[PDB]
Order: structure tokens, then C-alpha cells, then sequence
């Protein structure tokens, strides 16, 4: 059985920093590379990773970390409680300006610090010793074991990076991890190799030696490649089918299609016009066709979305059919004239320029040419297109230099907050819409507080409403992944919120 | 986490 790993990556990583990685590409890579106090094991669980114990204080706000004996970075450093440490407060200092800070507000202390309101040397994460881990949460978080083996809550090599500010940027002496993998190459646009990790404490589980990642923008290329031998994988969670392939792959059997946890959705920038009239956000929402989409668009299983967290989160089933009608023409044609009053115009005709963005990829344009012949035909509203790079579209949307900017959010950890606490905030990381409600607050944070789980789930479902009743964003379908795959590797871990973890991965 | 698919 062979020992090299060959996928595409599509394109290049936002960032291989761990504390300012925010999307799946850069996930895909440090996900290899490095490793947290907590790992995910195959049946999706947290597993102790780099920390040996975990202790959870009587009143569940207090984790001690207890640090591997003999755990090193690729350079043969060991990783110390210290790197732990370094990299949380570095990720919540405002300066270094991390989209996943927010992230790390579990932690006592973090959100101040985040915002200017507090000193990070009081974030409640201490490096008690070198082999000690002491953290301090605002509340019982029964998920925090997730969010330690979530990206950013990686360690870095403290050392390193105090001495080298760009350690991230380029593969090299400077660039050291923790993982079953270590980065050994990375061609900017062109790709990254990745090599087993000999320091990694469990390496004698780790079955591959080399996974090289190209970086192909190109659905119909990736599929050649994978019909040539050359590479074997073709889809998600890292690349993608193209869509006219589909149905023959179906055909023959080979096609897997998985339903996960994750959301496509239109965020609306809610401070640009016409943008931040609420009429005109649930008209374009309201007049889709989502059922047309998932079948005659993206024929991949998906789940017309008519709410933000996906039905696959327990308590949360209903969402399937969600908290409105899909293609209610009737109804967004009422909020269209309401909206249109309001700015003492008569005709959609004149409204202003809307531009709908996206990040260049064939499936997401043939999407949004739907979307937009479903507003021409339905509404009267003409929208002009535009695409960008995947790093440069997330600064977009998150500088919201955008009007309409195609989105799709995958769960970090298995808790319906996660598709939420995203928009608590007006200058969240993540949130990109310049929407925030101080209700909608307040019921995330008493949520955070309730110890029943039933009424939990209430005070979300709540907040949910609030937030579909202000449509910051447009749900449009909850995700699947869909790939073929040379059948005899075997081992690969992709949990249901479509991560992907090649650590124990083999072929037979 | 941000999907680029």
C-alpha cells in the first residue's frame, strides 16, 4: 500500500498562522499540522491530544491541562504549557486581529482583553509549569473539550514567533508544528507538502509519510486527475466534484454524499444600501427557490435552508422546514413594496446598484445566476455579479466592502450556538453584516448560563427567531459532502460537521 | 469555520 497522499486543495490557505486561520482551506492544512490539549477521535469525539489528563474543577469553570510527557514540536522543542498559553492571548490581542477571537470568550477575561476593556494578563489561561494548564471558563461549557481540538486553540512555538512576527508566512526552519504532520513545503498558489511529523508522541498510528496538496481551482481538472491516478480523492471536504459529473458518479455507485453540519447563506451587508432596509433583505430571501437549486443547481442531496442551524443539530430537527416558505413569492413581494415605500419609491427598477459576490468557483456562479434570474423574474431587482480569490473575498466580507456576499459556514464543535454566537456581535470576526441585537445578545448569554438543556435549546430557538426575523443573512440550503475516492484508502476521519483528518489514514 | 465549497 502506498504512502503518499495526493488531494487538491483548491487554493491558497487564508492563513497557516492557527490564531488567524478562519476557513476550511487553512483548516484543511493545520488540521494535519498541528495538534491541540484535545483531538478528535474517529466516532467524532474529543481524545486527550497534548494534554495527557484533563481535570474539570467541581464546579465544571476550571480545566488543569496536564501536558504529554515527551510531547516536541517538528524541531524537537517540547511543546510546553507556555506555547499553549502564547497562542490563546496572542489570538485575542486585538493588534494581531484574529477573525476567531471571539472563539476564545469561553475564557475568563478573554472577551475585555479582545475589546480594549482588560489586560490579557488577565485572560485565565496559565502556564501553572512547563507540563500544567490552567484555564478558567466564564461558565460550564460541556463543549470545551471540542473547542481545545478546534485551530484556534493550537499552541505555537512561542520561542520562534517572538522572534520571527512572519514564522507563518512561508515553510521553513521558522515554521515548526506539533501534528502527525509537518509542513516541508509550500509553493505560494501552487501547493503544499506535508510530511509525517517523527517528533509527534503517537506517531507510530500515523500511516502516511507524504500528502502532497495541489492547489486546483478547477472542478473538471480535479476529476481528470483523480480519473488519471493522480490524485486519490476528488470532492469535499477539501475540493470539489464539478456538478455536471454527479449523476453518472451516482450512477455507477462510487459518488459518497454525506449531510453535515454546515449552511450556505447570502450575507447581507446591513450598513450598505439598499441592503440595510430589512424589507429588502427578506424580499431577495423570501422570492428563492431553494428546492430548484438543490436539485437542478448543485444536485448534491442538499436540504433547502430556511433557518441558520442545520437540523442534524439535535433539538434542532425542524429546521427542515424552517421558519418560512421557501419560494414565498407572495410574501416577498409584500416585504419588497414595504421597503420600497419606505424610501418613497414606487418601482424595483430604482433601487441602487446591487452587486452579489462571491468566491470564484463554477458551482457558487451557477448558483448565484439562479439567484439572480429568481430576483429578475420574481422581484424586478437586477443585481450585477462579481467573484474574487478565497483570501481575498474573506477580507472582503469581513471588511464589508460588499453588498451581497456568498458564504457558507461548516460547525466548529457539536452545539447549535456555534451557527450563532457568530452574529452576537457587531464587529465579530465572523458576523461580516454589521447586524447585532440586543436581545438576540442577551438570550446567547443567558443560554451560556441555563443548565437545563431543554430550556437551553429554547432560549436559542428564540434567538434564532430574532435573527430570521431581521434576516442579517439568506439561508439557501444546509450543506452535504460529496466525493469519490480510491476505495482502498482507508481511516480518514470526517466527522458530521465535514472536517477532515488524515492522521490514522492508510491504504490497505 | 468559512467553506470555500
Amino acid at each position: 500500500g502506498k504512502t503518499t497522499l495526493n488531494i487538491n486543495i483548491k487554493t491558497e490557505p487564508f492563513s497557516l498562522h492557527p490564531g488567524l486561520a478562519n476557513d476550511s482551506v487553512s483548516g484543511g492544512v493545520i488540521r494535519q499540522t498541528f495538534e491541540g490539549l484535545t483531538r478528535i477521535n474517529a466516532d467524532g469525539e474529543p481524545e486527550e491530544g497534548m494534554a495527557s489528563k484533563i481535570e474539570t474543577s467541581k464546579d465544571g469553570k476550571t480545566y488543569t491541562f496536564t501536558i504529554r510527557d515527551g510531547v516536541k514540536w517538528s524541531n524537537g522543542d517540547p511543546v510546553t504549557a507556555q506555547d499553549f498559553e502564547y497562542a490563546w492571548k496572542w489570538a485575542l490581542d486585538p493588534n494581531n486581529e484574529s477573525q476567531y477571537a471571539y472563539q476564545l470568550y469561553y475564557i475568563k477575561g478573554a472577551e475585555a482583553a479582545n475589546t480594549g476593556k482588560g489586560s490579557l494578563d488577565d485572560v485565565a489561561v496559565k502556564a501553572v509549569n512547563d507540563k500544567t494548564l490552567k484555564v478558567e471558563l466564564n461558565n460550564p461549557t460541556p463543549y470545551f473539550t471540542e473547542l481545545t481540538a478546534f485551530y484556534t486553540y493550537m499552541p505555537i512555538n512561542k520561542k520562534i514567533a517572538e522572534k520571527n512576527k512572519k514564522w507563518n508566512t512561508n515553510a521553513g526552519d521558522d515554521y515548526v508544528s506539533n501534528g502527525p504532520f509537518k509542513m516541508t513545503a509550500w509553493k505560494h498558489s501552487g501547493s503544499i507538502t506535508l510530511e509525517k511529523n517523527d517528533q509527534y508522541w503517537d506517531k507510530d498510528k500515523v500511516k502516511l509519510k507524504k500528502i502532497d496538496m495541489v492547489m486546483i481551482n478547477n472542478n473538471n481538472t480535479e476529476l481528470k486527475k483523480f480519473q488519471a491516478g493522480e490524485l486519490d480523492w476528488a470532492g469535499m471536504p477539501l475540493g470539489q466534484l464539478p456538478t455536471e459529473s454527479l449523476p453518472t458518479l451516482k450512477k455507477d455507485g462510487s459518488l459518497h454524499v454525506e449531510p453535515i453540519a454546515g449552511v450556505y447563506w447570502y450575507k447581507f451587508n446591513t450598513e450598505a444600501k439598499p441592503l440595510d432596509n430589512v424589507n429588502i433583505r427578506k424580499a431577495l430571501t423570501y422570492s428563492l427557490d431553494r428546492q430548484s437549486i438543490v436539485k437542478n443547481v448543485t444536485q448534491g442531496e442538499q436540504i433547502p435552508a430556511m433557518a441558520a442551524v442545520p437540523p442534524t443539530m439535535k433539538g434542532f430537527e425542524d429546521n427542515k422546514e424552517g421558519y418560512f416558505k421557501d419560494n414565498d413569492v407572495k410574501t416577498a413581494k409584500e416585504y419588497l413594496e414595504k421597503g420600497l415605500k419606505e424610501m418613497g419609491l414606487s418601482k424595483a427598477s430604482d433601487l441602487p446598484k446591487i452587486k452579489l459576490s462571491y468566491n470564484t468557483d463554477d458551482a457558487h456562479a451557477k448558483i448565484a445566476q439562479a439567484v439572480q434570474e429568481m430576483w429578475k423574474k420574481n422581484l424586478g431587482v437586477d443585481v450585477e455579479l462579481d467573484n474574487s480569490e478565497w483570501n481575498v473575498y474573506i477580507d472582503k466580507l469581513h471588511s464589508q466592502d460588499y453588498q451581497i456576499g456568498r458564504m457558507g459556514w461548516l460547525g466548529d464543535f457539536n452545539d447549535p450556538i456555534n451557527f450563532l454566537e457568530l452574529f452576537r456581535d457587531k464587529n465579530g470576526g465572523n458576523n461580516d453584516t454589521g447586524w447585532e441585537n440586543p436581545e438576540f445578545k442577551k438570550l446567547l448569554n443567558q443560554s451560556q448560563t441555563e443548565t437545563d438543556k431543554t430550556k437551553r435549546a429554547e432560549l436559542l430557538k428564540k434567538a434564532e427567531g430574532i435573527f430570521i426575523d431581521e434576516m442579517p443573512v439568506a439561508p439557501i440550503y444546509f450543506y452535504t459532502d460529496t466525493w469519490v475516492q480510491d476505495e482502498n484508502l482507508k481511516g480518514v476521519i470526517m466527522p458530521g460537521t465535514g472536517e477532515v483528518y488524515f492522521r490514522n489514514a492508510y491504504f490497505k | 469555520s468559512r467553506n470555500v465549497t
